[PDB]
């Protein structure tokens, strides 16, 4: 969503927003076999979430796009 | 024969008859509807889910 | 009342008009706007008086504007701009 | 010892019920009735005062924990509608009859027994409802009914001001 | 009531603007109109205009995405999984009826269900098969049966909606002249009668004999109780006439 | 497209015929009649026994959902259509269906309810509505109708006892119609009611023994199919007023000193509740009848006290307002 | 018409008259052998007089063409029976009919 | 001692062998299982409450029961048959061929001989609630009136609230169903049937002659009636333009029947009522929308102008202005003649007399002056000579609101009524015996001007 042309047209932020539900280290890894307003550090393992839709942007098996011919 | 004795006895029932001779039911029915006499091999002693809870 | 719009049976440009109705439409879809404020950062700020923004109609997806004839007509994203589509509140009726 | 045994047996009686979701049932039926005076809500209010009846803190905190969990707004909307739906003297019908109250007392007694024992949580939660999206101020809603009683009873006095003595029906409607 | 407004120089002083937010539970009301109403209108508009013998990729024909969109819609109007507890089930029924009747004032009677019926433009899913691309009439069943079920359970949903299919009984007849979805018509009937019989009061011999002609080509639908014995009786709570 | 399935293993038989072949000319004879149910239907026929359907689950659903249609069209009062259906589903099919033990439960409940909905869903439906009115005429029969028969204050028995209340009446017709619905719904024709009255008791007395053992084999599938339609038929026959005191004593003998003590599922309990409701309603009617019987002689004695001290009202002297009136 | 056939006749003489309740125990049928009526299973013998126009004229003409104790196989037609209207819900339009009639008495 | 021993027997909690069984087995069933199917656990505790509250079975059963003699047990059985036949056509609703069965059942009930002699049956059985349910099942909403045969109104009005000579309290129940008519305020006439709202007759008969029920009325029950009269303020254009004049042209009447109801509202048996008349005048006066053909300020609000204007429409032509001369005793002539006659009868019945119980000293002088302001009331002496029944209302206005020079302005109640009544009892073909009552009634109107 090109916001640089803000005066010629408006952008939409409601479909650009994201929310930080979780943030850990790489060592925090359990596989199954909170704290409350923690901070954020470089190198942490983050989790995003779209605001108004609950589709957690996360590691998934996306193997579709072939514009570059090797990229996800 | 005439219906006016029925409306006599309707007003009679509330006054001369309806009283704690049967309005003592309220505590007895609740002390009997609470206990839950069972032995399901899980309960403490009784009360699976008692009838009043249901 | 509530700043309603007529129904969708005439969907080309008749939905660009405006009407009011304080009946059952207070609850439903057409009577719903959104504050597409211009400031990207802190767009979810606690709003205070004297802050421009551009209104948007959720069901049709068209921004509010004010034409040269002093009458309100909606506008797409391509036509909107900070000249027309830029509104804000007033606590008192004084201008200042 | 008579009085203390009476209190303890009353608490046992109340614990036969409030250990089985009676309080939550009461709040639920009042929230369902959305401002409709009826008998189905009157019997509920009788049950509420009968389980409370002396500032029972257990049922108070149960009710309050329920309302703070569920965040039901229908309870307070129902109460504020019920107060508006409550009645006053209606001088004109008394003039016509020369040729609605137990419900109000039980309602306000139910409202009073929540804040008995100086429960500062309920006393504030009937002003703001801070956890919820929408708020109702019950306190002003009962002040308004107090005005609507005061106007009616002053009018009923002014009808009887210049006269000599008072009949039986007028004094009953006064009391 | 139609107090139209124009931006005066000062106008009336007594023209205050009180505000109402979409509350906590009405975040759902805010979400439906963004995610599911305007986008659905645009997608169905593109496909509907494209179904009038128009060049394919010049305007929205994203058959990857339209099928996924209506699948997401069906997931949005899914029933509440009966094994669930009472209060969660009833809250989901509340939310379901809200997002049904909130489509409705937007135009289930006028536009949205009219957009589904307008999207039924088909001569045959075989004859269109070699016209546009390689696929026209693949998933008529999904759209037809599922979202017609959403409408019929909406008409159930708020207890005085017998508005479109009972109202536009011509659009009920538009179902009966086709006969692929006899699994939403009964959802209309058995919820119409308990509210009030509007559908059943003009249907006639010409409809029932067509259904009977279909019945030779069936093995008793297994909710036949619904279709025919609610054409009769409404399950013990009837209207004599 | 089906295919004419060349392997078709399903129900053979259980009781063929009791023939004998005697000598002195090779005599043969049999005096034990038998019959069975066919299936051949003018839009999809399949000639088999009815009991050949419990192994296949694509004609059973069809037949069940047709029996529900049959019960639907003859619902809430419709007599022409019952006269029509009596050709298709004539009496002995129904009698054999209820009497049989090896059927599937779906067709059992369906044929039972189809019996009810074209025999016992107008008169019972009527007098259930008129049950809660308790209108009475005053006769000499309504005076030996006291609370208790004996002076011991014994608890009595509900159904036995004289009623004397203006309950509605029951008429009938025959299937080949004239005046199809003027006043005729004992059955749409006449049903033989006494044999049904007896066979219900026989099936019930068999079923308590069938259920007490916790048998793997109830009648149809499970025990709810066994008990539900039987009990509902018994209820519908009970609330009509057919049963005599001789039958009702046996009925109480089933359960009083039994069925209620037995383990049971929920939807049987739901029907036992309705039976008990009818018993309590009968008791209440007996109570108010005794009240009326008292009140006749009481008011007749009490107006004689007014006649004793004759006291009068306005100028029409000795008017009848002195006894009981105010105008 | 009533193309009467006999099965096990009796006297062949005691024909019926006016005002005579023919006590029948019939068993009706349809073409293609699809049964539509009976009286044997009800155990309720029919009763109808002559000339009263109660029944369709097929049964009346078959009784007039019949003696006592006479089992028979009548055969009516649509002209005497319900015709192209047809009795609704049971009989279709334009249906021939079969009846295993058996007269017993007259009163 | 008889009654005391009977109460000791009846209140023995009598038959306890069934009750000990039910009360223990139900709680056993609740004990041994956490049971689903809530329609079962409703019935269980229904019976468990019932077997203790055996008296509660009686308290809602003695109001229902009613005794009769052995002679009456045949006609009443036909009545129960008809009532059950209707109750099987009650919530299950209107029908085309069910219409005829409802009609014949109501006819057989009307032609019975039971409540003629019995004072309380038809109210205990719920016949009125049943029939009102049938009516609302017919109506549902506006715009249709599909089944245009409400003979129910004939039953209720012309028999149920008039059989209450034996017991007035039958009328009380239909007055309670005036709360039904509040929401169900309806406009359809099954009579001559132009527009005149025959279920309004139910409300009329509910408060026809009773001071108690007419005092029990209240202002919002009349505010909407006068709103409908305000809605009647529209012009007349065609022969009978009901709402478009489809084929037939005779006569529209819309506003007369509301005023005919308000007559019974204010005017009881003898002297009128002030508690309702004051509010009626105060409500009429905010919207006095009786807009006649042409006068100042309002449309009409003046009688001689509109009446002489409409007699041109009536005398030579038909009910319509442009129509070919067909009209006489037509009770568009009417609704412009009879409308103001009913208005004037209402207003005369509202107000009291000088030297009444109030001799103009008790706030009635305000409304009497308001009446006096509408003089045209002095000038209705012309209308008293210019149907005969229209003028009796204006005579009532004079007699109720209104020295002998004013008498001798007329010199009589009227020379022409006097002469035509003198001459009309002389048997002739025409101009005779139509006024066998139409002018022989004027003794009742003229004799009070004895004084």
């Amino acid at each position: 969503e090109s916001t640089s042309n803000s005066k010629n047209v408006p952008p939409d932020l409601s479909i650009c927003t994201f929310v930080l539900e979780q943030s850990l280290s790489v060592r925090a890894l359990q596989e199954m076999l909170g704290g409350g307003h923690r901070t954020l550090l470089y190198g942490h393992a983050i989790l995003l979430r779209h605001s108004y839709s609950g589709m957690y942007l996360c590691c998934l098996s996306t193997s579709r796009s072939s514009t570059d011919k090797l990229a996800f | 024969r005439h219906r006016a004795v029925n409306l006599f006895l309707q007003g009679y029932e509330k006054s001369w008859i309806e009283t704690e001779e049967h309005y003592f039911e309220d505590k007895l029915i609740e002390d009997l509807a609470k206990p839950g006499a069972e032995l399901p091999e899980e309960d403490e002693a009784m009360k699976r889910v008692d009838p009043l809870h249901q | 009342e509530c700043l309603t719009v007529p129904s969708g049976e005439h969907g080309e440009e008749q939905r660009r008009t405006v009407h009011y109705e304080g009946g059952a439409v207070s609850v439903h879809a057409r009577s719903l706007w959104r504050l597409e404020t211009l400031r990207v950062a802190w767009s979810g700020s606690h709003i205070r008086w004297g802050q421009p923004f551009r209104l948007r109609h959720v069901t049709t997806g068209k921004y509010l504007s004010l034409m040269e004839d002093k009458n309100l007509l909606l506008m797409d994203k391509e036509k909107a701009d900070v000249k027309s589509t830029a509104f804000a509140f007033r606590s008192s009726k004084e201008k200042l | 010892e008579e009085k203390e045994m009476e209190k303890q047996k009353l608490l046992y009686q109340q614990a036969r019920l409030h250990d089985r979701g009676a309080a939550e049932m009461v709040l639920q039926t009042i929230s369902a009735s959305k401002g409709e005076t009826g008998p189905m809500v009157a019997a509920t209010l009788k049950l509420g005062i009968a389980i409370l009846n002396g500032g029972n803190s257990t049922v108070q905190q149960k009710m309050l924990d329920y309302l703070k969990e569920k965040k039901d707004v229908g309870f307070f909307q129902s109460l504020a509608g019920l107060m508006q739906s409550c009645s006053v003297l209606d001088l004109n019908a008394f003039e016509r009859q020369n040729k609605d109250d137990e419900f109000t007392c039980d309602l306000f007694r139910f409202l009073q027994l929540l804040c008995e024992g100086h429960n500062s949580d309920f006393q504030n939660y009937l002003r703001t409802q801070t956890g919820n999206n929408t708020t109702v101020n019950i306190i002003i809603s009962t002040v308004d009914y107090l005005l609507r009683v005061q106007e009616s009873i002053s009018d009923f006095y002014w009808y009887y001001s210049g006269k000599d003595i008072i009949d039986e029906q007028g004094q009953r409607n006064f009391s | 009531i139609q107090r139209k407004a124009i931006m005066h120089h000062e106008g009336h002083m007594d023209d205050g603007l009180n505000l109402s937010r979409s509350q906590h539970e009405e975040s759902r009301t805010a979400r439906v109109i963004r995610s599911t109403v305007f986008l659905f209108n645009r997608f169905i508009r593109g496909l509907d205009a494209l179904s009038k013998k128009v060049k394919l990729p010049t305007i929205d024909l994203p058959i990857e995405s339209v099928s996924l969109s209506l699948q997401d819609l069906i997931g949005y109007f899914h029933p509440p999984d009966e094994h669930l507890e009472h209060e969660d089930k009833q809250n989901r029924l509340r939310a379901l009826k809200n997002r049904q009747n909130l489509f409705q004032e937007e135009g289930m009677i006028n536009l949205v269900l009219e957009c589904i019926d307008r999207l039924h433009v088909y001569s045959s899913a075989a004859h269109f098969a070699d016209v546009a691309g390689r696929e026209a009439g693949e998933s008529w069943k999904s759209i037809l049966n599922s979202l017609y079920e959403l409408l019929a359970a909406l008409i159930r949903g708020n207890r005085k909606n017998c508005a479109q299919f009972s109202g536009s009984l011509d659009w009920l007849i538009s179902r009966l002249e086709r006969l692929e979805a006899s699994s939403g018509i009964l959802e209309v009937l058995h919820c119409v009668l308990v509210e009030s019989p509007e559908a059943l009061n003009i249907i006639k011999e010409g409809h029932i004999k067509s259904i009977i002609s279909l019945l030779d080509k069936h093995g008793r639908n297994h909710k036949v109780l619904d279709v025919l014995c609610s054409l009769c009786v409404c399950h013990g709570v009837a209207v004599r006439s | 497209s089906h295919v004419l399935w060349s392997r078709m293993p399903n129900q053979f038989l259980k009781v063929d015929v009791s023939r004998i072949s005697e000598r002195q000319g090779w005599l043969v004879q049999c005096l034990d009649p038998l019959q069975f149910m066919s299936l051949h239907i003018p839009e999809e026929n399949r000639s088999v026994d009815i009991l050949e359907l419990t192994e296949q689950e694509e004609l059973l659903q069809f037949h069940y959902h047709t029996l529900r249609l049959y019960s639907a069209v003859c619902a809430l009062g419709n007599h022409r259509v019952a006269h029509a259906l009596c050709s298709h589903v004539d009496e002995p099919q129904l009698l054999y269906a209820i009497e049989n033990k090896y059927m599937p439960g779906l067709l059992r409940a369906g044929y039972y309810d189809l019996l009810i909905d074209i025999h016992l869903s107008s008169y019972a439906t009527a007098r259930l509505m008129m049950n809660n009115e308790f209108i009475v005429p005053m006769t000499e029969e309504t005076k030996s109708i006291t609370l208790f028969p004996d002076e011991n204050k014994k608890h009595g028995l509900p159904g036995i006892g004289l009623s004397t209340s203006l309950r509605p009446r029951m008429r009938f017709s025959s299937p080949s119609f004239v005046s199809i619905s003027n006043d005729c719904y004992q059955y749409s024709p006449e049903f033989p009611l006494d044999i049904l009255k007896a066979k219900t008791i026989q099936m019930l007395t068999e079923a308590v023994k069938e259920g007490s053992l916790h048998a793997r084999d109830p009648v149809g599938g499970t025990t709810e199919f066994l008990f539900v339609p039987l009990i509902k038929l018994f209820y519908t026959l009970l609330i009509m007023g057919i049963f005599h005191n001789e039958d009702l004593k046996h009925i109480l003998q089933l359960i009083e000193p039994g069925l209620l003590q037995m383990k049971l599922p929920e939807p049987v309990k739901l029907q036992m509740c309705l039976l008990l409701q009818y018993l309590c309603d009968c008791q209440v009617r007996h109570r108010i009848e005794a009240i009326v019987a008292f009140s006749d002689d009481f008011v007749a004695k009490l107006q004689d006290n007014q006649r004793f001290r004759y006291n009068e009202v306005m100028q029409a002297l000795n008017m009848s307002a002195a006894l009981t009136a105010r105008k | 018409g009533v193309e009467i056939e006999t099965i096990s006749p009796g006297d062949g003489r005691t024909f019926p008259k006016k005002g005579q309740t023919c006590v029948v125990h019939y068993t009706g049928m349809l073409q293609n052998g699809k049964k539509f009526d009976s009286s044997r299973d009800r155990n309720k013998p029919f009763k109808f007089r002559i000339g009263k126009q109660e029944v369709i004229k097929g049964f009346e003409e078959g009784a007039a063409q019949m003696s006592l104790g006479q089992r028979a196989k009548l055969t009516c037609t649509p002209d005497v029976a319900y015709g192209a209207t047809g009795h609704p819900g049971v009989i279709p339009p334009n249906a021939t009919l079969i009846f295993d009639v058996e007269l017993l008495n007259l009163e | 001692g008889r009654l005391l021993s009977l109460v000791e027997k009846v209140t023995y909690l009598k038959k306890s062998s069934l009750q000990q069984l039910i009360s223990e087995t139900m709680v056993r069933w609740a004990q041994e299982s956490v049971i689903e199917d809530p329609e079962l656990v409703r019935a269980m505790f229904v019976l468990l409450h019932r077997q203790y509250d055996g008296i509660g079975g009686l308290v809602r059963a003695l109001p229902k029961t009613y005794t009769i003699n052995g002679v009456s047990v045949e006609d009443t059985i036909n009545l129960l048959a008809s009532l059950g036949q209707i109750r099987s056509l009650l919530s299950v609703r209107m029908g085309k061929e069910e219409e005829k069965l409802m009609i014949r059942g109501l006819g057989d009930i009307m032609n019975n001989k039971v409540f003629y002699q019995h004072p309380n049956l038809m109210r205990a059985l719920g016949m009125h609630e049943t029939v009102m349910e049938v009516m609302v099942n017919v109506l549902g909403g506006g715009e249709s009136k599909e089944i245009t045969f409400p003979k129910m109104v004939a039953n209720c009005c012309r028999f149920l609230c008039y059989f209450c000579r034996i017991s007035r309290q039958n009328q009380k129940a239909m007055f309670d169903h005036l709360s039904y008519l509040l929401e169900n305020s309806s406009v359809g006439l099954a009579s001559p049937a132009m527009r005149g709202s025959t279920p309004l007759d139910v409300a009329a008969a509910s408060v026809m002659d009773n001071n108690e029920l007419a005092l029990a009325l209240r202002e919002p029950d009349l505010e909407k009636v006068v709103r409908y009269l305000a809605g009647c303020g529209l012009q007349s254009c065609q022969m009978l333009v009901s709402k478009g004049y489809p084929d037939i042209g005779w006569n529209p009447v819309e506003g007369e029947r509301y005023l005919d109801f308000l007559r019974f509202a204010v005017f009881c048996n003898g002297e009128s009522v002030e508690e309702n008349a004051n509010v009626v005048v105060r409500l009429l006066i905010r919207r006095p929308e009786c807009f006649g053909p042409a006068l100042r300020g309002e449309g009409g609000n003046g009688l001689l102008a509109a009446m002489e204007e409409a007699i041109k429409i009536a005398e030579d032509p038909s009910r319509d202005g442009p129509s070919p001369t067909s009209g006489s005793s037509k009770t568009m002539g009417n609704a412009i003649m009879t409308f103001y006659a009913a208005l004037i009868d209402l207003l005369g019945r509202c107000a009291p007399e000088m030297h009444l119980i109030h001799a103009g000293k008790g706030e009635a002088i305000r409304i009497r002056s308001i009446l006096r302001s509408l003089g045209d009331l002095v000038g209705v002496i012309s209308i008293a000579f210019q149907c005969p029944d229209h003028k009796a209302a204006m005579v009532l206005f004079l007699d109720r609101v209104y020295v002998q020079d004013f008498l001798l302005h007329l010199l009589e109640v009227g020379f022409l009524p006097d002469l035509r009544a003198a001459a009309s009892l002389d048997t002739a073909a025409l101009s005779a015996t139509d006024m066998a009552l139409a002018l022989n009634r004027y003794l009742c109107t003229a004799v009070l001007p004895l004084l």
